[PDB]
């Protein structure tokens, strides 16, 4: 016949806590508009969104 | 532009990287004034 596995009895959840806030919203929303010739690069790394 | 350093041992680690958004096109090595060295 056919085969079968063995069914999950729990589930495993680790993440970082205490950890930062990317705020992306406050770099999208910025006076400062920037030129398609010009354009910039910013990096979110090790923060939460 | 990605650079990998070691301090003990011939296979290096990775030490840091950084964006610029241009190529990069030349490099030299100064040389040193001393009295009293190989790159
Ligand atoms: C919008 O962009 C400007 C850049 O033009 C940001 O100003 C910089 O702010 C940081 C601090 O977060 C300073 O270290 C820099 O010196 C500032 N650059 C300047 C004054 O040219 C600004 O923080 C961004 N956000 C807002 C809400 O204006």
């Amino acid at each position: 016949l056919s085969g079968f596995t063995v069914k999950p009895v729990a589930t495993v959840y680790r993440r970082i806590p205490n950890l930062p806030d990317c705020d992306i919203d406050n770099w999208l929303n910025n006076v400062s508009v920037p030129s398609p010739l010009n354009w910039e690069r910013r990096i979110f790394s090790n923060c939460n969104f | 532009f990605y650079a990998y350093y070691a301090d003990v041992g011939m296979p290096t680690t990775f030490l840091f990287s950084l964006y610029l958004g241009t190529i990069l096109s030349h490099y030299y090595v100064m040389p040193l004034t001393c009295n009293a060295l190989e790159y």
